[PDB]
């Protein structure tokens, strides 16, 4: 058959590239070092580092690593200093947000206060990190395409962790550090208030993410098929329209009736993406505060099927027929 | 005289005398089908 | 009106006559489905009931 | 009508089957062989599902509710309306799919490209052949597929997740559910670098691939580069649909209990005190 | 909770007013996507009745670099290719071309170019991008097998000649070309390949597109030292028409 | 030498397999010989891959070589 | 069961009187503090697990 | 007014036209189908009641 | 004058001309048929 | 209704016949399943009860 | 004349006389199944 | 007030026609589809209990 | 009637003959499991009861 391009026949290397710069000096705060890798060459790019240390990124790497250090020792105090046990119930244990009964006051130590002392250290190292992604751009004169992407997320994150339970009235709300605690946390929260299912703002976050997936296969698979015409030099494709482009756009519009432009693909994927944690975290604000019960909203708004069969295993079969006796 | 399509005057007179010619024919067998219709299960 | 044949000095009969069609069909189907959801009206019905 | 550049493409040849008998164009749409088979199996498919919306008694497009017979009938055909307008209606859906992929297929053949796109949407027919086919047969009958509804196909979602107690447990569901949000995540940051690197502040040029590869090294100290990113993304993406395929096949002819109960075996582990 | 009238409470005006961001975000999406290729036009080149149901958008400007200009768009056409040897198989719309002479010499079907701009791509520094290995200081073979040296084989089993060189993309570390000398028997002077047409072996280069026959008249560069836009989309083209040119077996139909 | 890898590679995948089937004949159940099987398969895999194949062919070439990195330092 | 849900089901339901039931029987209610929440619903499930 | 026939000196015909048309008949059979959910103006029940 | 689509005053009235034309017989035909309806089933 | 030979003056007859043929083979399929799916009028099932 | 086609008055006269002669083998076909299937089976 | 015909200098009065037209069908159908909410307004539930 | 052979200036015969072949085939295969699937017409089934 003929090559398809997912492995590269043969690696070159070079001397390693430093980066561009401008006016605002970015090299001053850049690590010299680099490193390459004929690992992952065979995918995409060698060359290892360099990265850039603000101090935005230093302090979200430090107050990171520090709620990951209360909560890590947390847990293993929690089982008595053994370190064997401790690898045995990694998965299970957790860091358990506060009592309901204390409200929105600071809780005992014992009783959730490591728990809201490492959640202040998360936030500060979250927001921090934004703020170094719009630097960035700012000092690169570029778009600040990719700090609102990362925003969009971080709405979700904030519902999730801090304006829910502050609307609710109880730090109680708030979500478990572990790993199989906080999946029975997602399944009790949509056990509590009926069915999850029957939220509409949960079924517009699925449509976009089951969207957002169907377009990286059919844009990964587009663009893998016009790379013998140089399909992945976008950008110069965007300045000058070449024949790959050309191509592209007519399959689709042959396809299923339209088409995009080698710019006007991106925007879609953008906003197929941005808008998942949007309607999620819309979704998510509206449980407990306005709506108690989905499933009775549903039929309440006429949009809950009705079965007419009966329940039960004896009005199919029969225990003794179903045991071969 | 302004024309989007490229057709001229007496074009567009000829294809619309078919076109409604042809539209007539429609609606007598619709009535038909209707009047026998409500003779066997009257609606009003 | 006279000057209703102009129509065609705006649209292209290939496009409509298609168009018209479809919808046509679509319509007829729409109705005839509709007939048989009810009971006085749904013929299969009818004929096993004076069967 | 033609786009200003698109004359020139539009030329004889290239079909698996059908010659010029089929060769041309209905508006944007390009017609074969496999179009006219698609056309025929959804045409008869739609007029099917309405004609048992209609016999249902209602024609709300959120509670119409076509469903897979009973367990009883086993491997066997039902009748019309206690369940085989369901298997007729998958047939016609199956026919339609593979229609649609042999589409793309003379399509990229017309177009001199490669074939990846119908290699892609082989593995979406493949997730969706094994709920309705490959789980059946294997579990003894046609009534464990999914119902032909908006709202009514959650019901069984629900259903068929709590039959195995805690399905979050499940190992094929946790990779699988780690792919999704992976490919969302790298989405999001293709579309926003390359946007970002063509729309620069009013009064500014426009940047080049090494602007780009420079703000992610500095970003994170790597880059993938400009063709690794399709690369990743198309793997991602298809790892994540075979990976939905396995988590349901396993389910339920492989395993009975509930998931939690599977992970004993590291629970117990000779090596722990 | 209470509702402002029948059933309608705080979720329900969400729920409306995100239907109406969304109806307002897909006529913004779709006007966007069409700053190329139209108007729309027949199959005789003239402008079509019909235009579709949105309207076409403003007017954005781009500000190139290393002092190419200013783009605007949407605009005219400047890519068009003006005397294309093909030839209508009926009377109205929607049915196929013919080609008049050669379909792979004459740059039609799926062997057609754009006409791009009649330059070199820069990188950063102003410098022409991809550059022939033996030109490219401190480049060398890191991984793989090296093609250099290397007979190469066409689809129909024929050996045109050698592998001579490599053309690599230095800011982004790639290959991008394979250059080849041609035997007298098989015509002459140079040639190149796109690296995504060929499989390279452990004894040979396998380029499976075209027949021996055809490696003559692939279009040759200006410079021995640098490639413009145009000669990359004649180039590579050239190779993708052999795909259903090579062989009157590859047009008809497979059955 | 992508093939001497791929080959040490391979016989990591083959010794998981023994080790799978070992443990269950001392007394251990399939999956748990089988997590011990990955990590045979994981860890000395690579282990060859890195030593054996990082013995690379060179003879008076390999002498050479070191001979003037052993210049390079005494004026670094 | 398996799981790390709480293992004081059995005592708090089994050998004393509390309330396993969480759900709210009205699509909008008013919540009040001592109301079930998802921690109560927590121990129902563990209590469900074992049965 | 006397001079409303400059709005086509602003807006296109036919754009206007496809629109306009799509939206009669969804309005019209919103109509149709709004009266066919009451109890005093469906048509098919009142036949049927007096049958 | 100004003109936005191409057209002239003197297109532009003939248009309009027969577009009130198709306006007011259709709106006739909606009034017949509700005089209709209203008799047989009265609303207010 | 005597110029109606003009029709082939606007569609090539390539396009329509296969569009017509495609359009009555599914139209017939439908009618017969439709027929199938009653009681009264399957004859698959007429046949083993008038046995 | 008018003419998408290409074709002329006389190619299409002679062309629809062929067309119509199949509309009236089929319909006839369809009229005598129909018979023997009411009388089989009533349905009005 | 005399010189507010100086805002078509400011907006493109194409976009404002669409915007306005669309804004007030759909404010129109809020209106009448919220009075159709109650029980003193409702006309279709007021004609039934009339007769 | 007698000009029905025009039909071949209109369509190629070897791109019809092998739509026709693989149309008839699954149509005669799909009759015949239609048969299989009833009970009085199963005759895999009649022979093993008869006997
Ligand atoms: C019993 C289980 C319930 C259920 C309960 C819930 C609950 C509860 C929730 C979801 C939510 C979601 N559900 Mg649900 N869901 C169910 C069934 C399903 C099914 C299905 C059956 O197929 C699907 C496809 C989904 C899918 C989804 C997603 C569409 C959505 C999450 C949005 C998102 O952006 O995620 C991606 C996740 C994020 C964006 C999180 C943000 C991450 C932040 C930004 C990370 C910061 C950095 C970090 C701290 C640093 C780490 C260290 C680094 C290495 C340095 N659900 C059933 C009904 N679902 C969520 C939602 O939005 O509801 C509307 C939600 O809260
Ligand atoms: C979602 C994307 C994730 C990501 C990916 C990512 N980051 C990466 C890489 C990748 C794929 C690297 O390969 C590169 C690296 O070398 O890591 C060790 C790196 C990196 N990302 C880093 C930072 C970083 N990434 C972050 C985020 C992320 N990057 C996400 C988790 C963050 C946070 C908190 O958001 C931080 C702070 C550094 C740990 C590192 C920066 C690279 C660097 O400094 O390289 C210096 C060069 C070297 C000499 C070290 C290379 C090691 C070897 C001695 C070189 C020889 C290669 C050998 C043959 C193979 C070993 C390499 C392996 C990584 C395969
Ligand atoms: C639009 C919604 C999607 C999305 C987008 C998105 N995420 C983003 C972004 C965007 C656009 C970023 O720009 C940002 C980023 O940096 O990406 C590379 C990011 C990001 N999204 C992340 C996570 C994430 N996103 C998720 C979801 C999503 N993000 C959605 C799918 C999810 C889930 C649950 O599905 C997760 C888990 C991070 C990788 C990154 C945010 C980085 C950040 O804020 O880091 C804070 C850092 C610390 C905790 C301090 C470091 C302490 C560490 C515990 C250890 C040391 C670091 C080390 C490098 C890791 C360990 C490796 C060792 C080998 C050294
Ligand atoms: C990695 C796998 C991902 C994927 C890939 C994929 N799908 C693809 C492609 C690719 C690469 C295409 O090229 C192709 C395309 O053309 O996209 C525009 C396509 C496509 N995948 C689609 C949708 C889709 N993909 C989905 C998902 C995914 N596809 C995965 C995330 C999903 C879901 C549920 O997440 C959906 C809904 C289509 C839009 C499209 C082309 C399918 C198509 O048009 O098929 C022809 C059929 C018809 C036009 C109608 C058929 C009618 C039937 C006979 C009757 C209907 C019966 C049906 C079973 C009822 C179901 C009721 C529900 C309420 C349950
Ligand atoms: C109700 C109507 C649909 C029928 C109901 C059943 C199907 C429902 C599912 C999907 C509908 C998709 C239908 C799209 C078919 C398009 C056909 C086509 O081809 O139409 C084009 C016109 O279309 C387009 O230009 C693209 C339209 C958008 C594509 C779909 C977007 C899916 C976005 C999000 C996901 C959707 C989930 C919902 C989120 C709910 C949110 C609350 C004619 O050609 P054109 O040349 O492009 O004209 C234009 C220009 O050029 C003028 O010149
Ligand atoms: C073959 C068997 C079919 C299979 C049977 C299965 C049934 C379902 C399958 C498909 C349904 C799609 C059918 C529509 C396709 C029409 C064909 C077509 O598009 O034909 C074009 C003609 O255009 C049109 O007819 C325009 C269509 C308008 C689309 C609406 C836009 C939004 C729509 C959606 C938004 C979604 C949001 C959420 C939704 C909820 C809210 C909607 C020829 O184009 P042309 O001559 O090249 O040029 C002209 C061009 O520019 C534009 O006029
Ligand atoms: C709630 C969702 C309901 C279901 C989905 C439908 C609504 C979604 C939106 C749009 C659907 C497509 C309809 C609009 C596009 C059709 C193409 C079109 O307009 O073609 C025109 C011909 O038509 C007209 O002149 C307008 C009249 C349209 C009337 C049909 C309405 C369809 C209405 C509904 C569907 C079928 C009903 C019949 C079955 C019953 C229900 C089961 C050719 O002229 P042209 O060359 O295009 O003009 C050039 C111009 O473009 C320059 O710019
Ligand atoms: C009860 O409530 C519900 C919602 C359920 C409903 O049922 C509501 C229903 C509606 C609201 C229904 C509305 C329906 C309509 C508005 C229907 C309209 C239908 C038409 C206008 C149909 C017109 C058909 C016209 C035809 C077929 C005319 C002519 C055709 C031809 C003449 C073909 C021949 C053409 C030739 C030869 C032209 C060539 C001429 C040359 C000169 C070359
Ligand atoms: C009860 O509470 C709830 C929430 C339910 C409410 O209902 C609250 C509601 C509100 C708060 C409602 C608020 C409503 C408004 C603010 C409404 C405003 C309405 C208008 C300003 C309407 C303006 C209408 C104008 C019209 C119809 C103009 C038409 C013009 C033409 C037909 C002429 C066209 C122009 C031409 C031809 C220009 C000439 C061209 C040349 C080339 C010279
Ligand atoms: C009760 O509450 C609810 C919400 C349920 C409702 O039902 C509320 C409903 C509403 C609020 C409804 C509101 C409805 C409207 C405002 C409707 C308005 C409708 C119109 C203005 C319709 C106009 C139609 C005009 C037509 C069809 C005119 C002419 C057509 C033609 C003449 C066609 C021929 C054209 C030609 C030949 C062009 C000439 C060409 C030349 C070149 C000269
Ligand atoms: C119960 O209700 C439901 C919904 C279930 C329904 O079933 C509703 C159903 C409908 C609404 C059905 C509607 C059906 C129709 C509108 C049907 C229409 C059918 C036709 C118009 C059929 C036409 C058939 C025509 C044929 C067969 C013509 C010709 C055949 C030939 C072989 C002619 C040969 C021609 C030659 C050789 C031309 C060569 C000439 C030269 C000059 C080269
Ligand atoms: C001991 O061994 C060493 C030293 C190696 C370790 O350190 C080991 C460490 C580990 C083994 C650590 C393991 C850690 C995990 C398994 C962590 C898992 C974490 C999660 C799944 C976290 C989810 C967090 C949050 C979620 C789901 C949503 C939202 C959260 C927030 C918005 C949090 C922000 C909180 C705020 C704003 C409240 C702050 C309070 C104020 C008063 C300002
Ligand atoms: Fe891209």
């Amino acid at each position: 058959p003929e090559y398809q391009n997912i492995f590269t026949q043969v690696q070159v290397q070079g001397p390693a590239e430093l980066g561009v710069d401008n006016e605002n000096n970015l090299t001053e705060e850049r690590t010299t070092g680099t490193g390459f890798s004929q690992l992952i060459g065979w995918i995409g790019n060698a060359q290892l580092g360099p990265i850039y240390l603000g101090w935005f990124g230093i302090i979200s790497l430090v107050t990171g690593t520090l709620w990951f250090n209360i909560v890590g020792f947390n847990m293993l105090s929690q089982v008595g200093y053994s370190i064997p046990e401790f690898i045995r119930q990694l998965f299970w244990l957790a860091l358990e947000p506060p009592s309901p009964e204390y409200g929105l006051r600071m809780p005992p130590l014992d009783d959730g206060g490591w728990f809201i002392i490492a959640s202040f250290f998360l936030l500060v190292s979250v927001i921090s990190w934004w703020l170094r992604t719009y630097q960035l751009a700012e000092m690169h004169k570029m778009g600040k395409h990719v700090a609102w992407a990362f925003a969009a997320a971080i709405w979700l994150f904030l519902v999730l962790g801090l304006f829910r339970p502050i609307l609710m009235g109880s730090w109680s709300e708030a979500v478990p550090y572990g790993i199989f605690p906080h999946l029975d946390w997602t399944t009790a929260f949509s056990i509590r208030y009926g069915n999850l299912y029957y939220n509409p703002f949960h079924a517009l976050s699925i449509v976009f993410l089951y969207g957002s997936v169907l377009l990286f296969a059919m844009h990964g698979a587009t663009i893998l098929a016009v790379t013998r015409f140089g399909g992945d030099r976008e950008l110069e494709q965007i300045y000058d329209r070449g024949t790959a482009s050309e191509r592209a756009g007519l399959f689709w519009r042959w396809t299923m009736g339209f088409n995009a432009t080698m710019e006007g693909i991106h925007r879609w994927a953008w906003w197929f993406a941005v808008l998942t944690p949007i309607t999620g975290g819309i979704g998510i604000l509206l449980t407990g505060t306005v709506v108690d019960n989905w499933f009775l909203w549903a039929v309440e708004h006429n949009f809950a099927p009705d079965y007419t069969q009966d329940y039960g295993y004896e009005a199919y079969t029969t225990y003794d027929g179903f045991l071969g006796r | 005289d302004l024309s989007f399509t490229g057709l001229t005057d007496e074009q567009a007179q000829e294809l619309h005398s078919v076109y409604m010619s042809g539209l007539w024919l429609f609606s007598a067998v619709a009535v038909v089908a209707h009047l026998a219709t409500f003779i066997w299960r009257p609606w009003f | 009106m006279s000057k209703f044949y102009k129509i065609w000095l705006i649209f292209d009969p290939r496009r409509v006559f298609v168009a018209q069609g479809v919808f046509l069909f679509l319509l007829a189907a729409m109705i005839h489905l509709v007939l048989l959801s009810t009971e006085h009206f749904n013929w299969f019905e009818l004929a096993a009931a004076n069967a | 009508a033609l786009l200003s550049f698109e004359r020139k493409y539009r030329v004889r040849g290239g079909t698996l089957i059908g010659g010029d008998l089929f060769d041309f164009w209905v508006g944007p749409f390009y017609v074969g062989f496999f179009g006219v088979t698609t056309a025929f199996f959804a045409l008869l498919g739609t007029i099917l599902i309405f004609w048992g919306a209609s016999q249902q008694g209602t024609f709300n497009p959120w509670l119409i509710n076509i469903a897979p017979p009973d367990l009883s009938y086993g491997l066997g055909m039902a009748p019309l309306m206690e369940g085989g307008l369901w298997q007729i209606i998958t047939i016609c859906a199956i026919g339609a799919f593979v229609s649609w992929a042999l589409r793309e297929v003379e399509i990229c053949r017309k177009l001199g490209m490669g074939y990846h796109v119908p290699f892609a949407f082989s593995v979406a027919i493949f997730a969706y052949v094994t709920l309705v086919v490959f789980r059946p047969l294997l579990m003894g009958a046609w009534g464990h597929g999914f119902p032909y509804g908006i709202w009514s196909h959650l019901d069984w979602v629900s259903n068929t997740g709590y039959a195995y107690l805690h399905f979050h447990y499940n190992p094929a569901h946790m990779l699988a559910v780690t792919f999704f949000f992976t490919t969302t995540l790298a989405l999001a940051l293709h579309g926003a670098l390359v946007l970002s690197a063509a729309n620069p502040p009013k009064g500014e040029e426009v940047k080049g691939p090494d602007n780009e590869d420079t703000f992610f090294r500095d970003f994170i100290g790597y880059s993938i580069g400009t063709l690794g990113i399709h690369r990743v993304g198309l793997l991602l993406a298809l790892n994540a649909g075979f990976w939905s395929a396995v988590c349901i096949i396993i389910s339920g002819p492989v395993w009975t209990k509930g998931w939690p109960e599977w992970w004993n075996w590291w629970l117990e582990m000779p090596i722990w005190p | 909770e209470e509702t402002f009238f029948g059933n309608f409470d705080l979720a329900s005006l969400s729920l409306w007013l995100f239907y109406g961001f969304f109806a307002l975000l897909i006529y913004y999406l779709q006007t966007e996507n069409m700053r190329e290729g139209y108007p729309l036009e027949d199959e005789d080149g003239n402008t079509a009745a019909n235009q579709g149901p949105f309207p076409l958008p403003k007017e954005k400007t781009f500000k190139l670099q290393h002092g190419r200009g200013e783009l605007t768009l949407p605009g005219e056409d400047v890519q068009r290719r003006d005397n294309l040897a093909l030839r209508k198989t009926a009377h109205g719309n929607g049915f196929p071309m013919e080609p008049t002479g050669d379909p792979m010499l004459d740059g039609v079907g799926p062997a057609s170019w754009s006409k791009r701009r009649d330059v070199p791509e820069l990188d950063a520094h102003g410098h022409p991008k991809i550059v022939p290995m033996s030109a490219a200081e401190g480049f060398g073979v890191s991984a793989g097998t090296d093609p250099r040296g290397l007979p190469v084989m066409a689809g129909d089993g024929e050996i045109v000649g050698l592998v001579s060189d490599m053309w690599i993309d230095e800011a982004e570390q790639l290959v991008r070309y394979l250059e080849l000398e041609l035997d007298p028997e098989w015509g002459d002077g140079k040639r190149l390949v796109q690296r995504q047409m060929v499989r390279i072996k452990s004894d040979r280069v396998k380029v499976r597109s075209i027949y021996g026959k055809h490696f003559k008249n692939v279009p040759k560069t200006k410079s021995p030292n640098q490639v413009t836009l145009l000669e990359e989309d004649k180039i590579m083209a050239y190779y993708a028409g052999g795909t259903l040119y090579a062989d009157e077996s590859r047009l008809e139909p497979q059955l | 030498d992508m093939t001497c890898t791929i080959t040490c590679w391979g016989i990591g995948v083959l010794l998981g397999i023994m080790t799978t089937v070992g443990l269950m004949v001392v007394g251990w159940s399939f999956l748990q010989g089988a997590f011990m099987g990955v990590l045979a398969w994981l860890i000395v895999g690579g282990v060859l891959a890195v030593a054996v194949c990082g013995k690379d062919n060179a003879e008076q070439i390999r002498a050479e070589m070191a001979a003037a990195r052993e210049r390079v330092r005494g004026a670094t | 069961q398996f799981t790390s849900l709480p293992s004081d089901a059995l005592y708090q339901y089994l050998l004393n009187y509390e309330q396993i039931a969480v759900h709210d029987l009205e699509s909008r209610v008013e919540t009040l503090p001592g109301d079930p929440t998802w921690q109560n619903t927590e121990r129902t499930y563990s209590l469900m697990n074992y049965f």
